[PDB]
């Protein structure tokens, strides 16, 4: 099958000889991780903003069918992506691409602590090239949910503030 | 019976500032780009003015 | 206690009622179109 | 013609009214709306279109969300045809856009600019949302009460006229 | 169709 | 056991699913009791329809009761192949005091084996008082073509008698003609009720379908309405249509404009019943849909008035 | 409408 | 200027700057350059299921004969887990001279029975070109009219080489009513099938569907009875277009279409679904058909 071996009878005989020896695309690798961290090139964020968007949509729209179970493992998708936002340090291109987009339709709870860790990961630009796209909707929010989405904003920002 | 006297207190404070807001606008008888500057210089002086409250 | 809040309480009551009237004589209910 | 000021608040009253079209969707929220045990006695109205036939003792409506299905360009139509019977002192705190159908954006027979342009034309607050799932209303349905206790002034500090302010 | 087929 | 026999009787056994071998296998008599043990019908589909072949190999089966094989079956799936429904007339005169089975399916096959002499027609007369014929059509050069039949449920002495809308050849003005002269009418008129469930065409052209204290609903005065304009024209258990309930208009735009209104639902007065209490519809639907039982006939001809 | 308890005694919630 | 400048077109995308735009009515495009005219009307009267094709990554239009190999070994790979896969590039379906050229991905079976044809496009979209990089060979249109199992393998292997992702393109009601209005405004002549436009009533219990299948010469001299400006298509049109079939329904049945959603717009033109199955391409408008099914696949994609 894979790695299956009839050795087992000699492994137990392998194991006692163990015994005796000690007697006498790139989210999820975190060791070439590094190299895109090194990399601020074209070809390298543009396969990963392609990725990164029909990943963020794909399983987006999976939400709209099940919006129970598909809420752990795109809600474990976005925890990897910040991530490695925070190793690599700077906002995916993808994410504030896709918060933009997400951000409008968004309510307060859902994936409330991984879209409010995105916003914390976003490229610095001007404020009125950034807050009605996206400051404009987590103050129609904030004002509208409770003291746990209002604190968790206040602290969405406040990593914000220091991630520009 | 009192802390829920003290809501209706409460209630009843902003309620009669919104009667009063608007009737103070009804009592009152252009650059669109600018309407909304001294509109949003209201909520800065009023900002001031009801934050000091 | 109670009796000392429900005074005032009632007074701007009094006036709430008056600033409706207030606002039931200007009566323009001013429509809005598309502009 | 609705208006905002015409009748007396109640005592811990405050009464929404939803304007939509589609009333399976207005009785869902409607029943989200009262399912969290909030500190204010929300009577909650339904509505089609806001003509709203003359019947008196109808209380001081604290806020109308006209309730737009994205997916039915009947449930706009309508609400414009609705937004020529309501104030321009009504526009003003006490009137929210509602956007249900949105996201799955399939079956979206009205783009979601429209919408915002006609939720910015009158100068109120948009709130989008997904009124046919359930998490999605339990969610919007408490953003409804907390804006609703802003407009009808049960937050002793924040007026309908400071809401859209910021929700600007 | 105003019923017509 | 012969040709476009056995090989018949194979190609519609695979079309009954696993569960419904026994209930259409009885029907036909070809297995007595004695050879229903024979075949074991739990294993696998291709014995099956291998061993009860082989049993009709050794009966020595014949066409006449392949097509009633087939006629059984499409009694337990009369909900495909959507059937026509032509109406009978009589002129004035009494009723047809001699409707014999023997002496209908003389007079049907007489007509149309008179002018399509190669068809292996087949009656099997049903419990419920409807003849369920099968025809399987071929001109004299050719062979009966039992690929695609026709069926035809003429109800014993009612005046309608549908019939499976398969191809509609030159045959289907000689499937009411032979239908007409059997049953002693004088015309058939195909009613244009054209629907794929024939238990709902038989209610329809009989007629025996129907024989928060918080959330204060401003509207409610009107959805009171609407819903008892809806339940005074959709009474109680409207029946499934779900057919193509066609509307090919010939209006002027308020010279004329055409198009096909075709609607399409799985229960389709159902469907029409939850359309105004759902906002879609206005509360006095349209006649132009509400009647579509209560005029018997969903692929109307009339013109503006 | 005179409120005082009217409205609130009404109400005794 | 490379990846900043998607940025801002996402930026502008998402701000929603009034978008009722005036699209021009579909042209009658004389068959340019170099299109076969065997293979183009092979393509015509065939049913696509729309998808939003990412940019294809080191892709080549010179490299044609060994991608073929790859993808045909790993199609009768998945048959492990009798099949010919033949690149072909098209040369004339590209709305401007600098788009990416038009390649088909057809899997033949003895003889050229094509089971899959699969087809990549980029027609007048210069809004996506602009913006990836030299490597990138965007065709934001994927056109695939085989089986899904095919489909859903191709799509797996393109993945896998080229980086370029497939989310199924699903034209909304309103986009679906705006192609129906301008489909219906071209200059066309002997109209192939009548303008139908499959609705969809939103029944909980029940599924209800219509089909407004208009003459399609009443649907010309409806259609020139909110046609106004010329040459420019407006929403107010499309939407008077889309009104006068609501309220010439309304008018017999008394239920509002518009409280429905469209689902298919079969025209003379091109019929166009919603769920992803929709380009059928009667006439040879395509290469505005095409250019709206690529300016709303870069939609999906930007």
């Amino acid at each position: 099958i894979y790695f299956k071996n009839s050795e087992n009878l000699w492994k137990t005989a392998l194991l006692a000889v163990k015994q005796r020896n000690r007697g006498p695309s790139v989210l999820n690798n975190s060791l070439l991780l590094h190299y895109i961290n090194c990399v601020r090139d074209e070809p390298v964020l543009l396969r990963f903003y392609y990725w990164l968007s029909q990943t963020l949509q794909e399983e987006c729209i999976w939400y709209k069918v099940n919006n129970y179970e598909h809420g752990k493992e795109f809600t474990n998708f976005l925890d990897t992506i910040i991530r490695a936002e925070c190793f690599l340090q700077e906002g995916f291109y993808s994410c504030e691409a896709f918060l933009y987009k997400s951000l409008p339709l968004w309510d307060g709870l859902c994936c409330r602590s991984q879209f409010l860790q995105l916003v914390s990961w976003i490229p610095f630009s001007s404020f009125s090239e950034v807050k009605p796209l996206l400051f404009d909707h987590l103050a129609q929010l904030f004002f509208t949910s409770t003291i746990y989405f209002k604190c968790s904003v206040l602290q969405s920002l406040k990593e914000l503030l220091q991630n520009w | 019976r009192m802390t829920l006297l003290l809501r209706l207190r409460a209630q009843t404070k902003q309620q009669l500032l919104e009667y009063k807001s608007m009737v103070d606008a009804s009592e009152e008888k252009k650059q669109i780009e600018a309407k909304i500057e001294d509109l949003e210089n209201e909520i800065e002086e009023v900002k001031v003015a009801f934050e000091i409250k | 206690t109670e009796e000392e809040l429900i005074r005032e309480c009632e007074e701007m009551w009094k006036d709430m009622e008056e600033c409706q009237n207030k606002l039931s004589l200007i009566g323009t209910e001013t429509l809005t179109d598309s502009n | 013609v609705l208006r905002p000021l015409d009748k007396l608040p109640g005592l811990n009253t405050a009464t929404i009214l939803l304007v939509g079209t589609e009333d399976a969707l207005l009785q869902q929220l409607a029943d989200s709306m009262l399912k969290e045990d909030c500190a204010s006695e929300l009577k909650v109205h339904l509505a089609k279109s806001l003509p709203l036939p003359s019947s008196v003792n109808r209380p001081r409506i604290d806020l109308i969300v006209f309730v737009v299905n994205l997916h039915s360009k009947y449930s706009l139509q309508n609400t414009e045809e609705s937004l020529r019977h309501v104030d321009a002192s009504f526009f003003l705190g006490k009137v929210c856009f509602l956007a249900t159908g949105a996201g799955r954006e399939s079956h979206c027979s009205i783009h979601r600019h429209t919408v915002v342009k006609l939720a910015h034309t009158y100068q109120s607050p948009l709130l989008y949302c997904d009124l046919e799932v359930e998490g999605f209303r339990a969610t919007m349905a408490q953003r409804l009460v907390r804006v609703l206790q802003i407009c009808a002034g049960h937050v002793p500090g924040v007026s309908a006229l400071n809401l859209l302010s910021l929700l600007r | 169709e105003f019923i017509i087929d | 056991m012969d040709e476009t026999v056995a090989e018949f009787i194979k190609r519609t056994i695979l079309k009954i699913p696993m569960n419904e071998l026994t209930t259409i296998l009885k029907a036909w008599d070809f297995l007595s009791e004695n050879q229903l043990q024979t075949v074991n019908f739990r294993q696998r589909k291709e014995s099956v329809v291998q061993h009860l072949i082989h049993l009709c190999e050794e009966k020595r089966a014949s066409i006449s009761d392949a097509a009633l094989l087939d006629i059984i079956y499409m009694q337990f799936h009369q909900h495909q192949k959507v059937w026509d429904v032509f109406q009978m007339s009589k002129g004035p005169g009494e009723d047809v005091d001699l409707f014999d089975m023997k002496q209908f399916k003389n007079s049907f096959k007489k007509i149309l084996q008179r002018a399509l002499k190669n068809v292996t027609v087949s009656f099997r007369e049903t419990e419920e008082n409807a003849v369920w014929i099968r025809i399987a059509w071929g001109t004299q050069y050719t062979k009966p073509n039992q690929y695609k039949p026709t069926y035809v449920v003429y109800y014993s002495q009612t005046p309608y008698a549908f019939t499976s809308s398969s191809m509609l050849r030159r045959n289907t003005p000689l499937l009411g003609q032979a239908l007409t002269i059997a049953s002693k009418h004088h015309q058939i008129v195909k009613m244009d009720l054209r629907s794929r469930y024939l238990d709902s065409l038989k209610a329809i052209v009989f007629k025996q379908y129907n024989q928060d204290s918080r959330i204060i609903h401003e509207n409610i005065v009107e959805k009171e309405r609407v819903q008892r304009i809806t339940q005074e024209t959709f009474g109680d258990y409207p029946q499934p249509q779900l057919e193509f309930a066609q509307y090919k208009l010939e209006t002027k735009f308020k010279e004329p404009l055409r198009c096909l209104i075709k609607f399409s639902s799985p229960h389709l007065l159902e469907a029409l019943k939850s359309l105004a209490p759902a906002g879609i519809a206005d509360a006095p639907l349209s006649p132009l849909l509400t009647c579509i039982p209560n005029k018997r006939m969903n692929y109307f001809k009339i013109r503006d008035k | 409408k005179s409120f005082s308890t009217l409205f609130l005694e009404t109400v005794k919630r | 200027t490379p990846l900043q400048k998607r940025l801002e077109s996402v930026r502008k995308q998402s701000s929603f700057i009034l978008t009722p735009p005036r699209r021009k009515i579909p042209q009658c495009s004389q068959l340019q350059e170099d299109v076969d005219p065997q293979k183009v009307a092979f393509l015509l009267h065939k049913q696509w299921t729309l998808y939003s094709l990412t940019p294809l990554y080191k892709f080549s239009y010179s490299n044609l004969k060994e991608y073929s190999r790859l993808l045909n070994a790993f199609i009768v790979a998945e048959k492990q887990k009798d099949i010919k896969v033949i690149f072909s590039t098209l040369l004339g379906m590209k709305g401007t001279q600098r788009d990416p050229e038009a390649f088909l991905v057809q899997i033949v079976s003895r003889e050229g029975k094509v089971l899959w044809t699969g087809w990549f496009c980029c027609v007048f979209g210069d809004s996506l070109l602009e913006t990836v990089s030299e490597d990138f060979t965007c065709l934001p249109l994927f056109l695939a009219n085989g089986a899904e199992s095919n489909t859903a393998i191709i799509g797996t292997w393109f993945q896998k080489t080229f980086d370029c992702y497939f989310s199924p393109l699903a034209i909304n009601a309103f986009n679906l009513s705006w192609m129906a209005a301008m489909w219906t405004a071209c200059k066309m002549d002997h109209y192939v099938a009548t303008t139908e436009f499959l609705w969809s009533v939103p029944c909980s219990p029940q599924s209800l569907d219509i089909s407004f299948a208009i003459h399609p010469e009443d649907a010309k001299a409806l259609w020139d009875s909110v046609h106004k400006t010329p040459g420019e298509v407006t929403q107010e049109e499309v939407d008077l277009f889309m009104d006068c079939l609501y309220s010439h329904f309304h008018r017999h049945f008394k239920i509002h279409l518009s409280a429905t959603r469209l689902v298919r717009v079969s025209t003379s033109v091109a019929s166009a679904h919603t769920d992803g199955k929709i380009k059928i391409l009667c006439h040879k408008y395509l290469i505005g058909v095409l250019a709206y099914l690529t300016e709303l696949a870069i939609f999906q994609i930007e």
